[PDB]
């Protein structure tokens, strides 16, 4: 109440094989974009 | 060869298409900038950007005292 | 607007350059500064062609700013009182060494470091933080400016040793 400190109260709970897709389907879209683009510009660090 | 792609290269694993129910790459140079350069294949978009929003916010924006006498 | 530049030429011509030494240490003061500084010029203005003529826009320009200073009385009183004893021992006749001597004391002044020295050595210590320059210096680096007419008070008392040699 004073402000102190803030935990993040919840535990992440996910279902298996949908999240095994959801991984699989991002995988195959980073493979996709990182073909697509020609200049991928990763960014700086640190950003501030 | 893949199944759903139809080109010989690959194994189905390795497909880069969506998995359905029925190419140009960086040259191998090795200096050490050269493969971490942040500014790669770079064609001018960014800069072309920049230069246009400067342009357009440009058009938006278009004595002697006695004793010093 | 010509009026009051009139008036002020006529008032001009009755205000008179006489430094006492006992009045150095206020506005009368600055105008008879102001005075004798416009007197110097003239004096080039008579004997233009024997100098370096190229170095006499150069002079107007760099010290008109001083020039305007003392006309507004807006000049600091300890940088004033160093420009006036400079000036008298310029006024007088033969003491042309303790106008020099007095400008040297203008220019860099009594400060311990006129500028500052930093990262002298290897080894650091906390008291090289007391040498550098931004605190207390020279007056010849308060501005770029201050610069310019300090610099322009030297070159006037060259050209008067120069006309108390000949003239
Ligand atoms: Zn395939």
């Amino acid at each position: 109440t004073s402000g102190a400190i803030t935990f993040v109260n919840e535990t992440p709970r996910v279902i298996e094989p949908v999240y095994t897709a959801q991984w699989s389907a991002t995988w195959i879209a980073m493979r996709r974009e990182k073909r697509d683009r020609t200049h991928f510009k990763r960014m700086r660090f640190p950003p501030f | 060869f893949c199944r759903n792609c139809g080109e010989a290269g690959h194994k189905e694993k390795d497909c880069m298409e969506k998995p359905r129910k029925m190419v140009l790459v960086r040259a191998t140079d090795d200096d050490w900038d050269s493969r971490k350069d942040r500014w790669y294949g770079y064609s001018g978009k960014e800069y072309n950007e920049l230069i246009s929003k400067w342009e357009r916010d440009k058009r938006n924006k278009i004595d002697e005292e006695i004793e010093l006498m | 607007r010509p009026e009051r530049i009139q008036e002020a030429i006529a008032q001009d011509k009755t205000i008179s350059v006489i430094i006492d030494p006992s009045q150095i240490g206020k506005p009368l003061l600055s105008m008879k500064c102001n005075l004798y500084i416009h007197e110097i010029l003239s004096r080039w203005k008579a004997s233009l062609e024997a100098y370096h003529p190229e170095l006499f826009l150069d002079t107007k320009k760099a010290l008109f700013p001083l020039l305007l200073q003392l006309r507004r009385n807006q000049l600091a009183p300890d940088l004033l009182i160093s420009l006036a004893t400079v000036l008298y021992h310029l006024q007088q006749p033969k003491e042309i060494n303790l106008a020099v001597q007095s400008y040297m004391k203008l220019s860099i002044g009594n400060v311990a470091w006129p500028i500052g020295v930093t990262s002298v050595g290897i080894h650091a210590r906390s008291a090289h933080s007391k040498i550098q320059g931004g605190r207390n210096a020279a007056n010849i680096m308060i501005d770029e400016r201050t610069r310019l007419w300090i610099t322009s008070i030297k070159r006037l008392i060259t050209f008067e040793e120069w006309y108390t040699s000949n003239h």
